[PDB]
């Protein structure tokens, strides 16, 4: 988990002396920042179900033979697994929004994502939509420092996906 | 062939203590590319007839694989080999993060 | 090599939920104090070489036997690695400090240097007595309110107590 | 290292469990993958640096051994 | 890492004597029939994906627990080893059809791989169960004769039956 | 080619052969808010320069008297001339981290090769650190907050590579 | 640790190959500066009580400043510290002397030297001008081959320090 | 690795006094014997490939299972890594001879020399033979008066039998 | 890398003879006045912090303009670098003083040292100016008459005082 | 090539150091040798034709069907290029007495000697009985010391050799 703090201590461990004066004042700016990304961390926790949904017919919406039978989207469990894994991975946003960094999203989810989704013929392009819907969602539902600590890690994750 | 160039491979330069602690399993790859590199026949037939700068060039395509960025790499390189010996630049090289990467 | 918030992300995943509002508080007043803490790794790092330099003074004070000939630091260059130790112990209790969780002290280096200090004969106890003493000698570094705004670190001084005794346990 | 310190080799076992296999499946892997469990001979003089790679590698190392002394 | 023909000259050095005309008659009786042999593995070769993916659907069918968090099989980057791991031991399988021994296959991995899922904590009875399930799979492509000229295939059936088996009796 | 902030944000970023994250963007934000006391400090200590000097030169003649006298290191003008250059110097370099924003100015201009120098000239390492604790005791007034612990971080890093 | 014969057979052992000329005429070579440098070693090893005296006083001579209250040199613990490190060097010199190489002194002084004199906060220039003064005596000890290798390990304990 | 004058001046240093006189005149007896003991060791240097031809004929005249197809020394390269072992012993052992201290050979050529063997199937009970074959081949050489001044050198004698019977037994 | 024996042998292998009379009466007296040789060697070795220290307090009284700022020896790292060079340089004439031959010095520190510091921006002149200062507190320190026997060491002296001109010359 | 003097100046140059005081004694060790080698080198070219005519006539008695037609001592030529490679090993062992190192030998002979042997066909036991009758008569040519130098660098040919 390569999250910013620990990133910090191990660049510093790999070599022989303490933390010098730039380790400590980025950590400084983490500790005074992270009360809007833990806030928007929360406020996606409270509107988890609503973006699940909605990102699960938004990519139903745009890519039409996903709602046609013969696909992976054909399937009443199928779907809801698929829900599922929005789910998973509006869970890691908050994940990453809590830890202050994109450690959370690329320890789990990014670490082989083309191998699986060749391996399940799963192209990274569903995913695209639906996490530009949740970034709409997220351009509304939050404003000021969190929009932005929202928006970074979406845009993180959608770079990762594509 | 990668460190001695296929010329000097003869009987009279080949190193047998490191074969056969490759060939236990006790030595490493590094280990036994650094052990060629500080090695009589690299000093004396190597390092002898150029200057720390070709040297450096030499050492650079053969233990890294890839020529020198320019002069000054060569420059900066061959301190290491004036003030702390060939030896602690072979050491420099293969324990590089470039070497490791 | 895990944070206190990698770590309770890391529970999270565990449990394969979200995480409950009440550690987002609990998170929260860490990121906080984090100020707190950072001014207390600070003045561990900038008095370093003061506190392993009392730390080593008292120590060979209070034990004779290794700096005496046959002793585990006599050779003059076992006293180099005497020093170097304390100080590479010091940087991960700090590195423990400012990640406010010893798994970071766990995954580098705790889990070898009992082995290792079992291999090369040194003795436990005088390492685990000097960590003690470096304890102690942060503490009283650390307390210094002059400089620094004052405020209530009693939390930092526990932690970083605990800390250090984990680490001499871990040796011992 | 033909003072009385470049002698005294050790024997370190290493596992590389979970810990450097996650930061191995976020790095990538440049080579075939090996066995957990080795044994890896270190004189005294590499020693040091030898086992701050292993650490900070995240590689966990089973037994160390003096194989001299 | 041994043939057929590697084995019978191991033999045949080991008692010290020539080739024996019954092991020559055995091995030329293996020899012609190679085009059997290079047709399953070619077989097996290119139809590998599909059976790894299908023995992956299955795997998460029958055996549940794995794929909720907290599973030795929840996260990502553990499913893509989960896949390597499967795809490797179907490529050895492929390995020792086509060698005609089974030495490519003990010596190379089975060695350690004992004390490494033992070291991970991954149950090894499900491994068996995954290797079985998948020389199903790749056996429902192995019958495959469209495309290719009709022939007998009962004796590579069988070789593929004991490989597979003695593969998870090794790790089970 | 300093290390500094921003340029070890780059490096890393570009050793990886990625784009700058938002981590590397975020401690840069940082860094742009960590310079107004920075350069409020570096104001407030380049005004004061000369009086700075001068009490540490006598600072460090006070508190090591046997260098003052005949045969010593400090007897003559022109021994005096270079204390009052070197502590300057020392000043210049701390100013020009402050502005930078990290340590960069000082592991390079100052601390790298300072013990051979101090070695070959027969330097002793004490008279700077007794200058720079002087100079540390007069930024206790001069700076007022945040310039304050930004003087004294750098100040205490170059009294702890001259130790 | 290290003689001359020490890097004789290493010098063998890393060529992989038997003693030859050059490494036996090095141990013959060795071998007649035996009993010059046994001597050398005698006659420090009786005189070694003078010395001590001797040296910790030249130091007190050198720095005056020390001996005065608040410094290093004002206590009796460490006027006995003082004539153990003066003992310490005497001691490695008479061996590096038995051992016909600076080999002992090597590694039972000079390595880690530095570091130690920093943390301690040991001024060097302090045994420098004290072994200066050990080699003035040893001027008037000795004479011929054991007093040239006196002066020769005296003199590299020297630069060491500096 | 040390030489015998060292082992005193370590004992020295663990003892934390200087060199008694009576080792003192004991390591000075023994050097004014070195000019002495470089003529043996010149011996077995310009005859090392005489003494290992004639110890490899005389160790496989007594066993023929050894060359015999499926025997530990039969294939031509285990062969050759027979005749490299007995290459490597008598010269490690002539450095320890030099030396005047057995920790040399102990410490780089036979600390895991019997762990090696044990490894690789070599009967050690076979090396050992070997090795005393070259103690007899060495003492053969070492005798010959030609070519260098006569004299008594019963120590000499003594101590290589002594090395080379510690290196045999170590083997097996 | 030669000195004058090897010097000798490569001449007359060229030569495709012998050595003559006249060589090895040449090499004997060499190998003679080699004692005095060894003297002005340790000499220069034991006093090389003395010689360094000297040529730099010299040097940079001479010319004032590197150490301002903008000049070539102005921060630590240039002035460290300077008196490394110059350690290098003694080194390097010490090693030829010995051999007694410059192609150690030649092949090894000047062969291509003029364009490094022309590429570096350094002024050669300044750093032959320091090569100058260096020969003359060395032989400072070569003429120091005490603790050694009486005797003539002009030649010596004259070979010395070539080594550090070659150097001058070739850097400038 | 390689001497004690270059060994010396090489291992100080490869560690980058000064050259101390074992070096120094293994240089004075060679100094003091050098006088017994010249000798043996004085002698040994003295005698040079006696030496060469008498060890190739000695190598053809060893193997007499050598110079029988078809094999490689026939013909004029052949034996003249058998004395001058006698002349060749003489005239190393020569320099690597001057030298007081197997330098020479190991650089001009046996750097390559297999390779060479094995691509001539030159059978190594040819030369090796041509060093033995030089080994021989410098036994009589030489006494003392001299002729144990001599016989050092002999049997170091003969080792590379066979
Ligand atoms: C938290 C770590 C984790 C990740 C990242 C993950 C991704 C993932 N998604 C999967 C299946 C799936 N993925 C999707 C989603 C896509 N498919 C359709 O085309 C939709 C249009 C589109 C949604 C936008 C669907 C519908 C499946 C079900 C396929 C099936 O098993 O039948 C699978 C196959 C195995 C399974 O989950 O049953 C994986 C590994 N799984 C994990 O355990
Ligand atoms: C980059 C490193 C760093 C610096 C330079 C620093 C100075 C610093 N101290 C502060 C308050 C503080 N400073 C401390 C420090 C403690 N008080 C006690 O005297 C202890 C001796 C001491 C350390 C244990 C405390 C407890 C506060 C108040 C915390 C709060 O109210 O949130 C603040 C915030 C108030 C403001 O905006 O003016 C800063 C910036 N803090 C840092 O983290
Ligand atoms: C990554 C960081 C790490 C550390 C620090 C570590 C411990 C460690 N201590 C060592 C030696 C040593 N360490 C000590 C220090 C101890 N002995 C007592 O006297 C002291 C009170 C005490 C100080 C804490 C000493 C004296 C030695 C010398 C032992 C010897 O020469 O074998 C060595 C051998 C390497 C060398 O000395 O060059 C290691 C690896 N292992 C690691 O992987
Ligand atoms: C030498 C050839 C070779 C072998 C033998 C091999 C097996 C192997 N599996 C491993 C871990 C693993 N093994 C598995 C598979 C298990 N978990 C579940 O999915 C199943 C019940 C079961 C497979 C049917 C998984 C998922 C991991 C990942 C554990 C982790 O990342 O923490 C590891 C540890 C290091 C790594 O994954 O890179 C090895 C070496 N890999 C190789 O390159
Ligand atoms: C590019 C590499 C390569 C391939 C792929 C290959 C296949 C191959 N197999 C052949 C013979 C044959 N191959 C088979 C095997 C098949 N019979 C069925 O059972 C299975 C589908 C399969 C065995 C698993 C048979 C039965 C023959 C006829 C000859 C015989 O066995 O008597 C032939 C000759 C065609 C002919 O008879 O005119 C080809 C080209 N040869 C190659 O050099
Ligand atoms: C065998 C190798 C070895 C050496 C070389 C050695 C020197 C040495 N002397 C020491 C203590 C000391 N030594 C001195 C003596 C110095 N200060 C003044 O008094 C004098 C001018 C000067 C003596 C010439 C002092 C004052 C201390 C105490 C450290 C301090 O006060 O900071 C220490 C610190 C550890 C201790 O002994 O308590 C070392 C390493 N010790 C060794 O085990
Ligand atoms: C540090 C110095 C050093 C030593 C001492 C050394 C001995 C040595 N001999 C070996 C092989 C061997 N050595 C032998 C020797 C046996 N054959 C029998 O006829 C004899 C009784 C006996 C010889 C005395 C054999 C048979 C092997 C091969 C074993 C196998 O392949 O299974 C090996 C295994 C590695 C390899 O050869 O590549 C070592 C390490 N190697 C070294 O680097
Ligand atoms: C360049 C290498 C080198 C060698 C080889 C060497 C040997 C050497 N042996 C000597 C005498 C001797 N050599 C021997 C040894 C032999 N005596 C018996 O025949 C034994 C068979 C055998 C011992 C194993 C003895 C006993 C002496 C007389 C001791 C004495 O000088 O008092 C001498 C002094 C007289 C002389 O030969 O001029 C030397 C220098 N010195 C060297 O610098
Ligand atoms: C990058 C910044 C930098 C620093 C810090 C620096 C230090 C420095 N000071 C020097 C001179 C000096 N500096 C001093 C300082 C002393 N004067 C006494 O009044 C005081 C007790 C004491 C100061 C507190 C002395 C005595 C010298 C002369 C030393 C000598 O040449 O022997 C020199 C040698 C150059 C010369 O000979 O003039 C350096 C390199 N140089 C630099 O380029
Ligand atoms: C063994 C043969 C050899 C030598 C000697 C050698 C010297 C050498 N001098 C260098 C720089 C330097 N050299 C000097 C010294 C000069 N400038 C000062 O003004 C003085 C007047 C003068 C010395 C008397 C300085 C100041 C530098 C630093 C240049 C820089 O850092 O940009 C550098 C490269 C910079 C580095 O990596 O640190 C080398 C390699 N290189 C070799 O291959
Ligand atoms: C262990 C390293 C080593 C050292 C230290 C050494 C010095 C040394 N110098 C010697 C003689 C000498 N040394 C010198 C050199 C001096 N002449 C002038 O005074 C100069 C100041 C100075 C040289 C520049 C001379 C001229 C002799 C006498 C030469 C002779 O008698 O043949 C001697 C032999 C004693 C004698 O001839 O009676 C030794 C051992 N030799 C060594 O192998
Ligand atoms: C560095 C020193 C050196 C040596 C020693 C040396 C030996 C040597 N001898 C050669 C020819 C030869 N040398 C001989 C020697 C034989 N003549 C009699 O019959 C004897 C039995 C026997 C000598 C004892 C013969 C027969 C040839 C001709 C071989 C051929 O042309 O294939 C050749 C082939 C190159 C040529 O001359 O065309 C070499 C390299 N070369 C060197 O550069």
């Amino acid at each position: 988990s390569r999250t910013v703090i620990t990133e910090v201590i191990a660049t510093a461990d790999s070599q022989g002396r303490f933390l010098n004066s730039t380790e400590l004042q980025a950590a400084f700016g983490r500790f005074e920042r992270a009360v809007p990304a833990i806030e928007a961390a929360r406020a996606l926790t409270k509107n988890q179900d609503a973006l699940v949904k909605g990102a699960v017919q938004a990519v139903f919406k745009k890519f039409p033979y996903v709602t046609q039978p013969g696909e992976k989207g054909y399937g009443d469990s199928n779907q809801a697994k698929c829900a599922r894994d929005i789910g998973y991975y509006l869970r890691f946003i908050t994940y990453s929004l809590v830890a202050s960094g994109t450690g959370p999203l690329d320890d789990y989810v990014i670490a082989g994502l083309r191998e699986v989704n060749r391996a399940f013929n799963l192209n990274p392009l569903w995913y695209i939509e639906a996490l530009n819907y949740i970034k709409g969602e997220t351009g509304k539902l939050l404003s000021g420092q969190s929009k932005t600590e929202a928006l970074l890690y979406i845009d993180h994750a959608i770079n990762a996906l594509s | 062939r990668q460190i001695f160039s296929e010329h000097l491979i003869l009987e009279s330069n080949r190193q047998t203590e490191l074969e056969s602690q490759l060939r236990n399993g006790k030595l490493l790859v590094k280990d036994f590319v650094r052990g060629l590199g500080k090695s009589e026949v690299f000093r004396r037939l190597v390092l002898e007839p150029n200057t720390n700068y070709r040297f450096v060039e030499i050492c650079l395509k053969r233990f890294l694989g890839r020529e020198p960025y320019n002069k000054q790499e060569l420059i900066k390189w061959s301190i290491i080999i004036a003030e702390k010996g060939y030896h602690a630049f072979i050491d420099a090289v293969v324990d590089g993060a470039e070497y490791a990467e | 090599m895990n944070d206190v918030f990698t770590r309770a992300i890391a529970q999270a995943d565990l449990k394969g939920s979200f995480l409950l509002e009440s550690d987002l508080d609990k998170l929260a007043s860490f990121a906080k104090e984090g100020v707190k803490r950072l001014d207390a790794v600070a003045a561990l790092t900038n008095n370093a070489p003061a506190i392993i330099s009392d730390a080593a003074h008292k120590l060979f004070a209070e034990q004779q036997e290794l700096i005496q000939p046959g002793g585990n630091a006599y050779p003059h260059r076992r006293m180099a690695a005497c020093l170097r130790d304390m100080e590479i112990i010091l940087r991960y209790v700090s590195y423990a400090l400012l990640a406010g969780d010893a798994s970071v002290l766990d995954d580098r280096c705790l889990n070898g240097l009992r082995e290792t200090y079992n291999a090369l004969g040194t003795p436990t106890q005088s390492v685990a007595r000097a960590v003690q003493l470096m304890k102690d000698a942060a503490m009283v570094h650390l307390k210094s309110t002059a400089n620094v705004t004052v405020g209530d670190c009693s939390s930092l001084y526990s932690e970083a107590a605990t800390y250090f005794d984990k680490a001499a346990a871990s040796i011992a | 290292a033909i003072t009385t310190q470049g002698k005294r080799i050790y024997k370190i076992t290493v596992s590389e469990a979970g810990a450097y296999a996650t930061n191995k499946h976020r790095t990538g892997y440049r080579a075939p993958i090996r066995q957990s469990n080795y044994t890896l001979t270190v004189p005294y003089d590499r020693f040091l640096p030898e086992m701050i790679r292993l650490h900070q590698s995240g590689a966990k190392i089973v037994n160390v051994t003096s194989v001299i002394s």
